[PDB]
């Protein structure tokens, strides 16, 4: 569908724009982590791409990714927030509802990003898997992978990436 | 207005380990990334790494990729620098700088940690009475020994600051003792040497210190 | 690594007249993203760094103008227009493009002059310092340039090495000289044991090697 690719398109320039905002990020920023490889397991008409915006500022990173993610669903058709549980649900293992999704959302990011596997990594280059991905026959589902940077702030955008490409199926 | 203030010069033995820090203050800490630059005694600088003090994340040099650890405190908003197995050669000053916002640039520097043994004494002050042969009524040369303090700095007036012309006051050396030593000289006219009295002004702040030497004639 | 070399490593200069320092680097600096991440830093003597240009030219901020950088790729060139006595110093370059970031070895910048030879004094220990148990000679080189002189001990005729540390002050504001001080540092036995205690100067300015010296127990 293309409410798919428009709105990962308003959300793809909306965590830029929060960010180079509210977190001093630019595409000039010398990134402390990196987006080495990135791997879907069943490709079935996707492409990924990486786009650096990083900053130093990672929970700045985090907040901004919230707030971009908060606005783009709540701009969405009541009957296209209907779809959104059933995306948690395959992508995080999660439960939800649409007056929930946006607590629910953020009570998991915040917990995901601040344990210790994600904030006590420092490994500069890091990959990104994701399980499946389809898109239309001559309609590649473009997809892009804002790098912030940091870990913590990549958790975030990740997340964003697993429930997006889950839509698309 | 963004400032940087480290912590004092240090003396260990070959095999150990030392902590730099860097207290910050002016900007938001978490914003902006921190390096540290060394500077061996009349040498050029060298980079050593960096820290980001929202993460932790670092970045060193190989040269000292076993010896550094580079540590922050989002608190205190002070960034540590802990170097491990100082060798001769790793005695050097030891700057922390900060970044702009895309960390390609230093834009604040700090002030300096001479790192290369003893504890806070105020000097002795030894007068270099001018010559007796001295020339007719020409220049004279007369002076002051400021030796065994620690830590730096003293300062030295003549004359009770009214004497400013002529004076020289030499940078301390480091002696073997790890005490400071200084020499502070004026040159003046041969005649004024039995007119006028020459008293030097030393003052040491950190022993409070206060010593004011009258150099007489031989 | 990239190694920067700073040329040449020293620049006399007249006071309010130009002055060129050039930095070459052993690979181009400029990065995939377009910029050129090349920069000059100021080292005020025994002072901190002190910012200056930044990406080839830009100047920071409370940066005179008559400071101005340039060039590309992999030779370029800072240029002071016209040169106050507070512009002398060492200046670096230093690149950011390549991990990890390296200085060049610098240029000193100072105010250029006519040849001064050094006025000499020696100083015996004073008695008081006698009584303390150690023994320290002094000897005073003063208003000098070129900053290059050599200093050495004597003790009974017999060269001294080791025993000796010397210090030297920054160029004057007003007269653009040097002055030097050497100390011999002696046990107060080790002084007693010798007699005769010379210093000896050497320096363009004087036309063969200067001794100043004295008996112990006499001047």
């Amino acid at each position: 569908a293309a409410s798919i690719q428009t709105t990962v398109n308003t959300l793809s320039e909306r965590i830029s724009s929060k960010l180079e905002q509210e977190a001093n990020a630019s595409a000039q920023t010398k990134c402390d982590i990196e987006i080495g490889n990135f791997y879907i397991r069943q490709n079935h008409g996707c492409n990924i791409t990486v786009k650096n915006m990083c900053s130093a500022d990672a929970d700045a990173q985090l907040d901004a990714v919230l707030s971009a993610a908060t606005e783009t669903y709540s701009g969405l058709t009541p009957e296209q927030k209907a779809y959104v549980p059933a995306m948690f649900t395959a992508a995080l293992n999660i439960q939800t509802s649409v007056n929930t999704v946006v607590r629910d959302f953020e009570n998991y990011v915040k917990q995901t990003c601040n344990s210790s596997a994600v904030v006590d990594n420092k490994l500069k280059i890091q990959n990104v898997i994701i399980d499946e991905c389809y898109g239309a026959p001559g309609s590649p589902t473009n997809l892009e992978f804002i790098n912030t940077g940091s870990s913590k702030g990549n958790c975030a955008i990740k997340a964003l990436m697993q429930l997006t490409t889950k839509a698309t199926t | 207005q963004v400032q940087l203030v480290q912590s004092g010069a240090e003396v260990k033995k070959p095999g150990a380990s030392v902590k730099v820090s860097c207290k910050a203050s002016g900007y938001i800490f978490t914003r902006y990334w921190m390096h540290w630059v060394r500077q061996a005694p009349g040498q050029g600088l060298e980079w050593m790494g960096y820290i980001n003090p929202s993460t932790g994340y670092t970045e060193y040099n190989q040269k000292f990729k076993d010896r550094v650890t580079m540590t922050r405190d989002t608190s205190t908003s002070t960034v540590y620098m802990e170097l491990s197995s100082l060798r001769s050669e790793d005695t050097a000053v030891y700057y922390c700088a900060r970044s702009d916002y895309t960390n390609y640039v230093f834009e604040y520097w700090g002030q300096g940690t001479l790192v290369t043994s003893a504890s806070t004494k105020g000097p002795s002050v030894f007068p270099l009475a001018p010559s007796s042969k001295s020339t007719s009524g020409g220049t004279a040369a007369l002076g002051c020994l400021v030796k065994d303090y620690f830590p730096e700095p003293v300062t030295v007036s003549w004359n009770s600051g009214a004497l400013t012309s002529g004076v020289h006051t030499f940078p301390a050396v480091l002696q073997s003792s790890g005490l400071y030593s200084l020499s502070s000289v004026v040159t003046v006219p041969s005649s004024s040497l039995g007119t006028q009295t020459y008293i030097c002004n030393v003052n040491h702040k950190p022993s409070n210190t206060k010593v004011d030497k009258r150099v007489e004639p031989k | 690594d990239v190694v920067m070399t700073q040329s040449p490593l020293s620049l006399p200069v007249t006071l309010g007249q130009p002055a060129s320092i050039s930095c070459r680097s052993s690979q181009s600096l400029v990065h995939s993203n377009g910029n050129t991440y090349l920069h000059w830093f100021q080292q005020r003597p025994g002072q901190s760094p002190r910012r200056l240009i930044y990406k080839v030219s830009n100047r920071f901020s409370g940066v005179p103008d008559r400071f101005s950088g340039s060039g590309s790729g992999t030779d370029f060139t800072l240029k002071i227009s016209r040169v106050e006595a507070e512009d002398v110093g060492v200046y670096y370059c230093s690149q950011s493009t390549h991990v990890p970031y390296t200085f060049g070895g610098g240029t000193k910048v100072e105010i250029k002059r006519t040849v001064a030879a050094p006025s000499v004094f020696i100083f015996p220990p004073s008695d008081e310092q006698l009584k303390s148990g150690t023994a320290s000679v002094v000897c005073l080189l003063n208003n000098f340039y070129p900053r290059e002189a050599k200093v050495q001990w004597k003790v009974d005729n017999a060269l001294q090495s080791g025993n000796s540390q010397e210090s030297v002050t920054e160029q004057d504001s007003k007269d653009s000289t040097y002055s030097l001080s050497s100390t011999l540092t002696l046990s107060k036995a080790d002084y007693e044991k010798h007699k005769v205690y010379a210093c000896e100067v050497t320096h363009q300015g004087l036309s063969s090697p200067v001794t100043k010296s004295f008996n112990r127990g006499e001047c």
